[PDB]
RNA sequence: CCCGUCGCUACUACCGAUUGAAUGGCUUAGUGAGGCCUCCGGAUUGGCGA
RNA sequence: AGGAUAGUGGCCUACCAUGGUUUCAACGGGUAACGGGGAAUAAGGGUUCGAUUCCGGAGAGGGAGCCUGAGAAACGGCUACCACAUCCAAGGAAGGCAGCAGGCGCGCAAAUUACCCAAUCCCGACACGGGGAGGUAGUGACAAUAAAUAACGAUACAGGUUGUAAUUGGAAUGAGUACAAUGUAAAUACCUUAACGAGGAACAAUUGGAGGGCAAGUCUGGUGCCAGCAGCCGCGGUAAUUCCAGCUCCAAAAGCGUAUAUUAAAGUUGUUGCAGUUAAAAAGCUCGUAGUUGAACCUUGGGCUUGGCUGCAGCCGAGCCUUUUUUAC
């Protein structure tokens, strides 16, 4: 089979800057966010608990 | 492999010894002596592991060479001299006299003495046999050759060294209800009086010996050691203890009342 | 700071000429203290001569304010001299530091005696008249 | 009685039948056999180093259609010649003739993996530098 | 050379990486004790592990053997030294019934949150780990310290800490000396 | 649904003239260093010996 | 019977017999085989590993022969041959890192040509000398232990007396740097400790993943059976939950992934404990030696006294009276 197309999409892929965001907390303190995230302030929807709704 | 060897590795030296492990990587090798290798204590172990003059090897060496420790009443300057079971340790020069015989415990007790008791030491009789023309002698278990013995005298029995003349002052047959501590093996250290003798022609004779609390083990011949003529008559100090054996429970609970 | 020393298994050893135990430091509100000061504070508590004292083996516990270490106390300055290390003597300014060349140099020179037989003057006469 | 002795002195008879049996059981008669000494082309190691002979396109397997891009590696040890599959987007380009890259297996231990035939080993490093690294412009190809 | 240092590990990961039961019942405890990582309950985990296997192995004895009776009574001292186990079962059969959270209620990180000397477990392990607290009069700032019977009330400040009578500290000399 | 010749490509192993080739161990026979023992020998060197 | 040996012995010699081992596996071959204490994994039974901190053996490039000595068939002793290899004025001479460090080579694969006898011990004529034995530091993410990367208030909001989400404060601390003291043979580091040392506390945590197995998106852009992913099942042909990326989320975390081996899962090696009508597998059928395995049967019952331990019973031990050869376990 012929080599030439070698990384054709990801040569073509349109680049795109990662945006900055504040760093996390590392951590006991990130066991703590977690904790409170998904035991403290339940978001469920009575009964439907998603770790990551896309936006919909 | 072409000759003897003059090391002793840390982790294969006797454990009656109590060294630790990380000290170093070797250990005194005991020289030749009146004891074994494995059944003997080196001078610069008693000194600086045991009482605690000497804070290393440098240090009991220089102990040494100053005259002041005596083996059996003589000068030692070998720091790796075995010294070994019954063997009497003098330091004049602090007045302590030292015997090593065995706590219930199977290591050498730290077992001061008084300086009547530190001038005769007792030796079980290996061997009794004729020397050159015609000469009985007596081998005890420290190597001496005691010359001209009782007659009386036969292997298994015990004699009383005068220590400072090489003489034998009396001596105790072996025999049924004689005082007796164990030298060897599992029963290390214990006392009691010899109940039964059990022989084994071609093999090991069995001693059934009885503590002063009434328990009975039982123990090799060879690992017996007559110390006294009778139940509560031993010939020398015991060591604190007596040469009972307690249980671990029975030792727990003993702590814990001594210390409330 | 209120320095405080204690001593405990303290054990006569004429063997050694000295009085040898264990040493506990109580120093709140310091780092630690010195050697030195540690020998004088015990010179002055045993009325024994400060060059018979030594200390060494000094470690300060977690959360400082408290340190232990071992101390020797010798009848006198001489036995002190006696039974003490060298470098320990050196410490105390009761000796001087042995000067001699590095361990690579000491042995680099030992065998390269070991190739003559006899004495130097002999061999390096005997060198020079071969290469003269 | 099922068929295998069970007397109290048979224990020689159960314990040949059970070391006769074993030969059947494939990773025994491979573990004793040695082939992975003998056949395998690592010769028994995880990894091996090569020199790239030439870079090739290897269609896939059906359903499968695609072009997998390997290179032809002769081993240094033996003198061997495999085929390695050059893992991510673009990774050929990496990889020139005469370059030396070391090599490991797919993780099925001898066998091809997913619709690449004939091919059982992977380049994880090309001219001492690491593959990902290399894909993810960590480092760079020293040329 | 010289003889070998023993070592051991103290912890064992579960069996099956991904469990929303598990993952659930650890983060939930994790928050409760202010934890770092799930390592922290993998250790006490763990070491109960072997303490119930000890006492199964003494529990298949018959009573009054002298083995049982001895390391029994021995494991079930350590436990009610430690305050895992409660005075009134002492029995070796309360140590199969022992559960994790009996451990961490024993840290020192959870001992000072439960004193009031911090605000939050999570306070607690900061003021540990800042040599704040002494127990007795030695500082201690290992958050896993677990608190002996006779040492739970001899927690409190250090002496020389900012909190318990000490100087202030860098940040206040800093503001207050300019 | 499916089988087998035949045709293309690639890989693995096999047979095969070449009395093919290479590497290592053991060994017959032949030759055989050197030490040791033995046999004389007797530079020189002490008063018969070395 | 002798010789030889430190000594027994076909160890060797002379003579004489014809013996010795073997399906209970001799002999031969292979071992990517030094043995063991041990190691990994483990419900139990097992399977796999052990060059390597201790013990025994063996070797010092391959063989062989010796000297000295109590002790060596020694190699940091010698002699000779073989293979390598150094200097040479060409006549000759000198070698042995599977010691420590270091180099080349080999390879997937492994550190300083550092300091010291202070400790552990050893050797010597020895209180004193020596020891790359050993100790100390260097390199070192082999493994192992503990354990930071933030904590707490007020406003503002949301919220059901308090959990957070933001912009506002004052505290706390060691990472690091350092007087100093300690440590140490001397240092380094640790431990202590003046002064310095945190708001984006940029003093900024990573490695893998988000279809299922398997925890976590049917978000947005790119590509369009290509590029690629994918352990396996599978994804990709214009709204791709799977590729390449951004966002978000998930898992473990100073660690995380990959390859290979091995163990569990494997009752897929089955003694415990598999299967054999049809899924793989009862020999075409009988005989038969070793092996394995083999019916029943020989002092039972009764009586009396007594010791101990569990709460009158029960459980063990006894001692008398009743006619009273070889193993295996
Ligand atoms: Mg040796
Ligand atoms: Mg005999
Ligand atoms: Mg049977
Ligand atoms: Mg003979
Ligand atoms: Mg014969
Ligand atoms: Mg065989
Ligand atoms: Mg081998
Ligand atoms: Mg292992
Ligand atoms: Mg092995
Ligand atoms: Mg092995
Ligand atoms: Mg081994
Ligand atoms: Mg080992
Ligand atoms: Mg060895
Ligand atoms: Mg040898
Ligand atoms: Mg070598
Ligand atoms: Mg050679
Ligand atoms: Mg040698
Ligand atoms: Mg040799
Ligand atoms: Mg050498
Ligand atoms: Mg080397
Ligand atoms: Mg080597
Ligand atoms: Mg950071
Ligand atoms: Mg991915
Ligand atoms: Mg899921
Ligand atoms: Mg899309
Ligand atoms: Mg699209
Ligand atoms: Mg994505
Ligand atoms: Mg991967
Ligand atoms: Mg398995
Ligand atoms: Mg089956
Ligand atoms: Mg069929
Ligand atoms: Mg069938
Ligand atoms: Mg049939
Ligand atoms: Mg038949
Ligand atoms: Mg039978
Ligand atoms: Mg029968």
């Amino acid at each position: 089979g012929s080599l030439a197309r070698a990384g054709k999409v990801k040569s073509q892929t349109p680049k795109v800057e990662k945006q900055e965001k504040p760093k996390k907390p590392q951590g006991r303190a990130y066991m703590r966010l977690l904790y409170t995230r998904r035991f403290v302030n339940v978001t469920l929807t009575n009964g439907k608990r998603k770790m990551n709704p896309s936006p919909a | 492999a072409r000759g003897p060897k003059k090391h002793l590795k840390r982790l294969a030296a006797p454990s009656h010894w109590m060294l630790d492990k990380l000290s170093g990587t070797y250990a005194p090798r005991p020289s030749a002596g009146p004891h074994k290798l494995r059944e003997s204590l080196p001078l610069v172990v008693f000194l600086r592991n045991r009482l605690k003059y000497a804070l290393n090897g440098r240090e009991v060496k220089a102990i040494m060479m100053q005259q002041h420790v005596q083996v059996d009443g003589k000068v030692r300057t070998d720091t790796t001299y075995p010294a070994g079971f019954m063997d009497v340790i003098t330091l004049e020069a602090t007045n302590e006299h030292f015997r090593l015989v065995y706590d219930v415990k199977g290591k050498f007790a730290v077992h001061r003495i008084s300086a009547e008791e530190a001038a005769y030491k007792l030796g079980k009789v290996k061997k009794v046999q004729l020397g050159k023309k015609g000469v009985p002698y007596v081998v005890t278990h420290d190597g001496r050759t005691i010359r001209y013995p009782d007659p009386l005298i036969r292997a298994n029995d015990t004699v009383k060294i005068d220590l400072a003349t090489g003489k034998i002052d009396d001596f105790i047959k072996f025999d049924t209800g004689r005082l007796v501590m164990v030298t060897g093996g599992r029963n290390l250290g214990r006392v009691g009086v010899i109940v039964h003798r059990e022989k084994h022609e071609g093999g090991f004779d069995l001693v059934h010996i009885k503590d002063a609390l009434e328990n009975t083990f039982v123990t090799r011949l060879s690992n017996v050691f007559v110390i006294g003529t009778e139940a509560g008559k031993p010939w020398v100090s015991l060591p604190k203890g007596k040469g009972i054996k307690l249980s671990i429970s029975e030792e727990r609970d003993r702590r814990r009342a001594q210390q409330g | 700071d209120a320095v405080t020393i204690r001593t405990r298994k303290v054990i006569s050893n004429p063997l050694l000429a000295r009085r040898q135990f264990v040493i506990d430091v109580l120093h709140p509100n310091r780092a630690n203290v010195s050697k030195d000061e540690l020998r004088e504070k015990l010179a002055e508590i045993y009325k024994a001569e400060k060059d018979a004292v030594s200390v060494f083996g000094f470690r300060t516990q977690f959360g400082g304010g408290k340190s232990t270490g071992f101390g020797l106390i010798y009848q006198s300055v001489a036995d002190a001299k006696r039974f003490e290390p060298a470098y320990r003597l050196v410490r105390y300014g009761l000796a001087e530091k042995v000067e001699k060349a590095s361990r690579q140099q000491r042995k680099q020179k030992k065998n390269r005696d070991k190739k003559i037989f006899g004495t130097q003057r002999r061999a390096q006469k005997r060198a020079a008249r071969r290469n003269a | 009685g099922k068929g295998k002795p069970r007397g109290l002195n048979s224990a020689r008879k159960l314990r040949v039948h059970r070391r006769n049996n074993r030969w059947a059981d494939q990773a025994y008669k491979a573990r004793l056999l040695g082939t992975a000494f003998k056949s395998s082309p690592f010769g028994g190691s995880s990894h091996a180093k090569g020199i790239v002979l030439e870079k090739i396109g290897i269609e896939s397997k059906q359903p499968n259609s695609a072009i997998r891009k390997c290179v032809r590696v002769q081993l240094i040890k033996n003198g061997k010649k495999v085929t390695a599959f050059v893992p991510n987007d673009g990774c050929l380009n990496f990889v020139d003739e005469n370059d030396e890259v070391l090599l490991a297996g797919f993780g099925r231990r001898g066998k091809a993996k997913g619709d690449i035939p004939g091919v059982r080993f992977k380049v994880v490093k090309v001219s001492g530098v690491s593959l990902l690294a290399l894909w993810k412009e960590k480092k760079e190809k020293p040329r | 050379p010289r003889a070998p240092r023993t070592y051991s590990k103290t912890y064992s990961v579960p069996k099956r990486p991904y469990e929303s039961a598990r993952l659930d019942a650890e983060l939930k405890l994790a928050g409760e004790y202010g934890l770092k990582n799930k390592r922290e309950i993998y250790r006490i985990g763990f070491q109960l592990s072997k303490i119930r296997r000890a006492a199964r192995d003494l529990l298949t004895r018959d009573e009054k053997d002298p083995k049982r009776l001895f390391e029994g009574n021995a494991l079930i001292r350590r436990l009610v030294r430690i305050g895992v186990l409660s005075e009134d079962k002492m029995k070796l059969d309360y140590v199969l019934a022992l559960k994790p959270e009996d451990f961490l209620e024993r840290r020192l990180q959870t001992q000072v949150f439960k004193l009031g000397l911090a605000r939050s477990i999570h306070h607690a392990r900061v003021l540990i780990t800042q040599r704040h607290i002494a127990v007795g009069k030695q500082i201690v700032n290992i958050p896993s310290f677990t608190v002996r019977l006779d040492s739970q009330k001899h927690i409190d400040f250090a002496h020389n800490s900012p909190y318990g009578g000490g100087r202030a500290g860098r940040v206040k000399r800093k503001n207050q000396g300019k």
